[PDB]
RNA sequence: AAACUCCAGUUGACACAAAAUAGACUACGAAAGUGGCUUUAACAUAUCUGAACACACAAUAGCUAAGACCCAAACUGGGAUUAGAUACCCCACUAUGCUUAGCCCUAAACCUCAACAGUUAAAUCAACAAAACUGCUCGCCAGAACACUACGAGCCACAGCUUAAAACUCAAAG
C-alpha cells in the first residue's frame, strides 16, 4: 500500500525524568554538613520540598535524620550550626529581600 | 560471593587478642562523614 | 543483626579515652557481639550543653563501633551504657548500610486532577 | 508548582478518607476580590510624645 | 439540611434525663 | 525451636559453608539473625516432613503449614503482649483462615488431611 | 516517523542548526533533514548499526561542508 | 475580529452578506420583529468561524438550526 | 568587607569592635513585650543587673500599659538609667508579641542608647503545656 | 535553654539601621512561620479546629494558586487592541 | 475589678506532662485511631459474599482500685456585667485529662454514599450534593408524632446500654 503512514513508537523526542540534587546518594544522620544545609540558618527549622526543592522520597530521609542526629547529640535544634554557613546554598528562600 | 566477600572482611575484625591495638589505631586515625551537596547535584567532599 | 553505637564520650585524655573504649567493646563481646570496626569521629563542642550523671558536658569525643549481635543483646547493652559514667549519650541503630537504596528513575510529573466536578451547568 | 488534587477529595473512585474539605467547589472564578483599604493607623504620636513630654518639662 | 429534626430529638432527650433524674 | 546454630535458608546450601571460619558460621547462623529467619527454618521442616513436594507452595497443604507457623508466632508474641488487640486480631483470624483451609482440603483430599493433622498436631473440629 | 529517532538523536548530539528554519519555502531542506537523508542513503548500503551508521552519516556531512558543531 | 475586513470585503463583491458584528440576540428567531413583518431572512449561511470570541459556539448556529436555514462551517 | 547580618560567633576571631568591645561583652537589653505590659532590663555581659524600667512603672495603669507610647516612655526610662552605668551599645533580646515590641527599641534609642543587633527569643513550645482555652467572643 | 544563645533569631544592625533591622528579623520570623504559629499558640486550638483550619488553609492555597497561574498566563494579552473598529 | 506582692525580670539547676518546623507530604491500620528518638516483636486469607446478639475490637466522657502534679479544666468560690445572669468576660482551685489493673460499650463512630466484579455506551440526569450505571450478595426501610419512650429479655452496666411497641392525635410531616 502507502509506506508514508504514521507508525507507532514511543515518544523518541521525550526527554528523560527530572531528578532531585540527592538522587543516589546516600543520606546519614552522622552527614551534619549535609543535614544543616535543609534547615533554616535563623530558627533550625527543617525547609519544606517546595523549598528544599527534594523529592519525597529524600525529602523523607532527610527529615529523618535530622530528627535522628538533634536528639544524638549531633545536630543544634534551635539554630543551624555557624560553622556551615558558608556551604553552597540549595534552597529557594530569600530572606532579605 | 557473599560468603566469600565475608570470610575476607572477618579477617579485620576486632578480637580480644587485638583489641588494644584496635583501640590505639582508633583513637589515631580521623573519620569524617560530612559533605555538601550542590545545586548540580555534585559532592564537595571537605577540605581540611 | 548489624548494629551501630553511637557513642558520645567524657572529653578525658588519652588513656582514660583507650580504657573506656575497650571497657565498651568488652560488654559488647560479653553480650555475644561481633565486634567489626572502631571509628574515632573526633573531638567537638556538643550542639547544645547535655547534662549526664549530675556533670554539665559541653564537649565530648565522637566514636563508632560496628558490630554484629543477637537482637537480644540490644536491650541489654542500652543498660549497660546508661550505667557507665563515662557515656555522656549512647545509641544503637540498625546499621545504615545494610538498608539498600532502591534504584530511583526520576520525578514522574502528576498531571492536574480532572473530573472532580460534574460538567453541568451551574 | 500547585499542591496534587489527586486523592485529596472524598469521591466514589477514592479509597482513602479525603485530605481536603472545602466548602466551596475548588474551580477558578472569572473575578478576583476587591482591593481592600489599608487600615488606619494613628500618625505622628512619637512626635506628638516628644512635644507633650516637654511640656510636663516647662 | 435544617437540624429541626435532631431539635426535637434533642429535647426529648433531655427532657427524659431530667424526668428518670426526678424519679 | 531449631537450634540457635542453624544455618539460614539462603546460606544452608551454598557450596564449602561447612569449612568456612567459626565466625562466619555464627554470623551466617539463626543467633546472628531475626525472629522471621528462623521461622523460614521451621515451616521448611514441616513442608518437607509433610508435604510430597516441598517445592510446590502453593498447594493447600503448603498453606496450611506456612499458616500455622504463623499462627504459632502470634501466639508467641501475645504471651509477652497480652493487651496487643492487633495481635489478637491476627491470630483469631490466622485460625479462623486454617479451618477453611482445613475444611476445603478434608473435602477434597482425606488421606492428605489426616496427614497435616497428625504433623501440625491439629485437631479438627466442627462448627457448632 | 521512522526517521524521527535519528532527529531525536542529532537534535542531542549537535542541536538545533545554525541554519534558520524557513517553514514558508515548502521545499527547505534542514541541517536534520540531511542528515537523516544520508543516514538513509547509507541504511540502503546494507550497515546494521546505528551508532556506526550515525558516525559515517555524520563524516559524509563534513566532507560536504556542512558545519557540525557538536555540544561538546 | 482579524479578519473582519476582509470577510466583509468578500461579501460585498460577490453580492451577497456578511455579518461580522456582535450577534444580538434574536436577529434570525425575531426577525420580524426586528427587521419588518416581510423581511426575508437567509437562505445559506456561511460560518468561516463557528465559535465565538469565548471560545462557545457561536449563537446563530443553534438559531440557524431553529429556523431551518442550512449552513456551512469551517 | 560586606556587611554580615549574622552575629560574630564568639568562638572565632573577628574584627568587629564597638568601642574597643567584642560582641561576647556588650551589654543585654532584656525587653519583655507583653500583651498588656512592656519590661526592660539592661544587664551587663556577665549578667548584672544595671537598669530595670516597665510600663507599670512610669506610672501607667490598667489598658493604658499596653500601648506603643507607653513601651516608649518605659525604654527612654531605662535608657537614661542605663547611661548612667557607662551604657552605650546594647544587643536588644525580645521577648513576645506585645504593643511595646518595637517602641520600647524606639525608646531606648530616643534615650542614647546604640542597638547593635536584634534578638527574638519568644519561647514557642514545641509540643509543651496546653494553653488556656479559647474565649467565646 | 541548653543551646549556645546569640545565635538563634539574630540579626545584625547595619549602620544603625534600626529599623531596616526589624523588619528583616520580623520578615524571617514570618517566613519561618514563627509569628502565625505564636498567636495561634496564644490559646488552646482543638484537634478538630486545627484540622478544620487546616483544610480550609490548603485549599485557599491551591486555589489562590492557581488563579495566580492563570493571571500571569493571560497578562501576555494585556496588550492593546490591535484591530480596534473590528 | 478581684487576685498576687512568699511578686516580677536576668542567669543556673531541673518531669510518670505534652510532642513547633518537616507536612504545599497523603502514608499506616479492620474501624476506632496513628505525625519526638531508638531497639525488639509485628501488620490474617491464592474466589467472593456472610451476624444488634456468636467471637474479638471500638474516640471522648464515665465507673472501681493504686500512684503521678507542669499545664489545662466540668463543678464550686470570688470579681465584673445585667432588669435578673444559676451564662458569655477575669481570677483561683477540684473531679477529669496521664500511668498500672479491671470495667462501661456510646458518638454528626458521617467520607450520612455497604462488600466483591465490571462499564463510560445512550434518554447522562427530578432538585441539590461528590456524573450516570450493570452483575451479585448480605444488612436495612415502607406518613408524621407518640419514641434514642413503656413493657419483656440480656448484660461486671443498677440515674446505664442493646433490642423495641401500643393507645389517643393529625392531614400533613419531610
Ligand atoms: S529524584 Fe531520585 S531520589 Fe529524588
Ligand atoms: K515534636
Ligand atoms: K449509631
Ligand atoms: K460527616
Ligand atoms: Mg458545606
Ligand atoms: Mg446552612
Ligand atoms: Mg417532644
Ligand atoms: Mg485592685
Ligand atoms: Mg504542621
Ligand atoms: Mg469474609
Ligand atoms: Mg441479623
Ligand atoms: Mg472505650
Ligand atoms: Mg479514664
Ligand atoms: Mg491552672
Ligand atoms: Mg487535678
Ligand atoms: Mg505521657
Ligand atoms: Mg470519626
Ligand atoms: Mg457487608
Ligand atoms: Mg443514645
Ligand atoms: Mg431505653
Ligand atoms: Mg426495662
Amino acid at each position: 500500500s502507502n509506506e508514508d503512514l504514521p507508525i507507532s513508537m514511543e515518544n523518541p523526542y521525550k526527554e528523560p525524568l527530572k531528578k532531585c540534587i540527592l538522587c543516589g546518594k546516600h543520606v546519614d544522620y552522622k552527614n551534619v554538613q549535609l543535614l544543616s544545609q535543609f534547615v533554616s540558618p535563623f530558627t533550625g527549622c527543617i525547609y519544606g520540598r517546595h523549598i528544599t526543592g527534594l523529592c519525597g522520597k529524600k525529602q523523607k530521609e532527610i527529615t529523618k535524620a535530622i530528627k535522628r542526629a538533634q536528639i544524638m547529640g549531633f545536630m543544634p535544634v534551635t539554630y543551624k550550626d555557624p560553622a556551615y554557613l558558608k556551604d553552597p546554598k540549595v534552597c529557594n528562600i530569600r530572606y532579605r529581600e | 560471593r557473599e560468603v566469600l566477600q565475608l570470610q575476607e572482611e572477618v579477617k579485620n575484625f576486632i578480637t580480644r587478642e587485638n583489641l588494644e591495638a584496635r583501640v590505639e589505631a582508633a583513637l589515631d586515625s580521623r573519620k569524617n562523614y560530612n559533605w555538601a551537596i550542590t545545586r548540580e547535584g555534585l559532592v564537595v567532599r571537605p577540605q581540611r | 543483626p548489624r548494629y551501630e553505637l553511637a557513642l558520645i564520650l567524657k572529653a578525658m585524655q588519652r588513656p582514660e579515652t583507650a580504657a573506656t573504649l575497650k571497657r565498651t567493646i568488652e560488654a559488647l563481646m560479653d553480650r555475644g557481639a561481633i565486634v567489626r570496626d572502631l571509628e574515632n569521629l573526633g573531638e567537638r563542642a556538643l550542639p547544645y550543653r547535655i547534662s549526664a550523671h549530675s556533670q554539665q558536658h559541653n564537649r565530648g569525643g565522637y566514636f563508632l563501633v560496628d558490630f554484629y549481635a543477637p537482637t537480644a543483646a540490644v536491650e541489654s547493652m542500652v543498660e549497660h551504657l546508661s550505667r557507665d559514667i563515662d557515656v555522656i549519650r549512647g545509641n544503637i541503630v540498625k546499621h545504615p548500610l545494610t538498608q539498600e537504596l532502591k534504584e530511583c528513575e526520576g520525578i514522574v510529573p502528576v498531571p492536574l486532577a480532572e473530573k472532580l466536578y460534574s460538567t453541568k451547568k451551574r | 508548582a500547585t499542591p496534587s488534587l489527586r486523592g485529596r477529595l472524598a469521591r466514589f473512585g477514592n479509597p482513602r478518607k479525603p485530605v481536603l474539605k472545602p466548602n466551596k467547589p475548588l474551580i477558578l472564578a472569572n473575578r478576583v476580590g476587591e482591593r481592600r483599604r489599608e487600615k488606619g493607623e494613628a500618625t505622628c504620636i512619637t512626635e506628638m510624645s516628644v512635644m507633650m513630654a516637654c511640656w510636663k518639662q516647662n | 439540611k435544617n437540624v429541626l429534626k435532631i431539635r426535637r430529638r434533642k429535647m426529648n432527650h433531655h427532657k427524659y434525663r431530667k424526668l428518670v433524674k426526678k424519679t | 525451636d531449631p537450634p540457635p546454630s542453624t544455618l539460614l535458608k539462603d546460606y544452608q546450601n551454598v557450596p564449602g559453608i561447612e569449612k568456612v571460619d567459626d565466625v562466619v558460621k555464627r554470623l551466617l547462623s539463626l543467633e546472628m539473625a531475626n525472629k522471621k529467619e528462623m521461622l523460614k527454618i521451621k515451616q521448611e521442616q514441616f513442608m518437607k516432613k509433610i508435604v510430597a513436594n516441598p517445592e510446590d507452595t502453593r498447594s493447600l497443604e503448603a498453606r496450611i503449614i506456612a499458616l500455622s507457623v504463623k499462627i504459632r508466632s502470634y501466639e508467641e508474641h501475645l504471651e509477652k503482649h497480652r493487651k496487643d488487640k492487633a495481635h489478637k486480631r491476627y491470630l483469631l483470624m490466622s485460625i479462623d483462615q486454617r479451618k477453611k483451609m482445613l475444611k476445603n482440603l478434608r473435602n477434597t483430599n482425606y488421606d492428605v488431611f489426616e496427614k497435616i493433622c497428625w504433623g501440625l498436631g491439629i485437631e479438627y473440629t466442627f462448627p457448632p | 516517523y521512522h526517521e524521527d529517532r535519528i532527529r531525536a538523536k542529532f537534535y542531542s548530539v549537535y542541536g538545533s542548526g545554525q541554519r534558520a528554519f524557513d517553514l514558508f519555502n515548502p521545499n527547505f531542506k534542514s541541517t536534520c533533514q540531511r542528515f537523516v537523508e544520508k543516514y538513509t542513503e547509507l541504511q540502503k548500503l546494507g550497515e546494521t548499526d546505528e551508532e556506526k551508521l550515525f558516525v559515517e552519516t555524520g563524516k559524509a556531512l563534513l566532507a560536504e561542508g556542512v558545519i557540525l558543531r557538536r555540544v561538546g | 475580529r482579524q479578519f473582519s475586513y476582509l470577510i466583509e470585503n468578500m461579501a460585498r463583491d460577490c453580492g451577497e452578506y456578511a455579518h461580522t458584528r456582535y450577534f444580538r440576540g434574536g436577529m434570525l428567531t425575531n426577525a420580524r420583529l426586528l427587521f419588518g413583518p416581510t423581511v426575508r431572512l437567509p437562505d445559506l449561511i456561511i460560518f468561516l468561524h463557528t465559535l465565538n470570541n469565548i471560545f462557545e459556539p457561536h449563537v446563530a448556529v443553534r438559531d440557524a438550526a431553529k429556523m431551518n436555514i442550512p449552513t456551512v462551517g469551517i | 568587607t560586606k556587611f554580615s547580618i549574622y552575629p560574630p560567633i564568639p568562638g572565632e576571631e573577628s574584627s568587629l569592635r564597638w568601642a574597643g568591645k567584642k560582641f561576647e561583652e556588650i551589654p543585654i537589653a532584656h525587653i519583655k513585650a507583653s500583651h498588656n505590659n512592656t519590661q526592660i532590663q539592661v544587664v551587663s555581659a556577665s549578667n548584672e543587673p544595671l537598669a530595670f524600667a516597665s510600663c507599670g512603672t512610669e506610672g501607667f495603669r490598667n489598658a493604658k500599659k499596653g500601648t506603643g507610647i507607653a513601651a516608649q516612655t518605659a525604654g527612654i526610662a531605662a535608657a537614661a538609667r542605663a547611661k548612667q552605668k557607662g551604657v552605650i551599645h546594647i544587643r536588644v533580646v525580645v521577648k513576645g508579641l506585645g504593643p511595646g515590641r518595637l517602641s520600647a527599641m524606639h525608646g531606648l534609642i530616643m534615650g542614647g542608647l546604640e542597638v547593635i543587633s536584634i534578638t527574638d527569643n519568644t519561647p514557642i513550645p514545641h509540643x509543651g503545656c496546653r494553653p488556656r482555652k479559647a474565649r467565646k467572643l | 535553654a541548653k543551646h549556645l544563645k546569640f545565635i538563634a533569631r539574630t540579626v545584625m544592625v547595619q549602620e544603625g539601621n534600626v529599623e531596616s533591622a526589624y523588619r528583616t528579623l520580623n520578615r524571617i520570623l514570618t517566613m519561618d512561620g514563627l509569628i502565625e504559629d505564636i498567636k495561634h499558640r496564644r490559646y488552646y486550638e482543638k484537634p478538630c479546629r486545627r484540622r478544620q483550619r487546616e483544610s480550609y488553609e490548603r485549599c485557599r492555597r491551591i486555589y489562590n494558586m492557581e488563579m495566580a497561574r492563570k493571571i500571569n498566563f493571560l497578562m501576555r494579552k494585556n496588550r492593546a487592541d490591535p484591530w480596534q473598529g473590528c
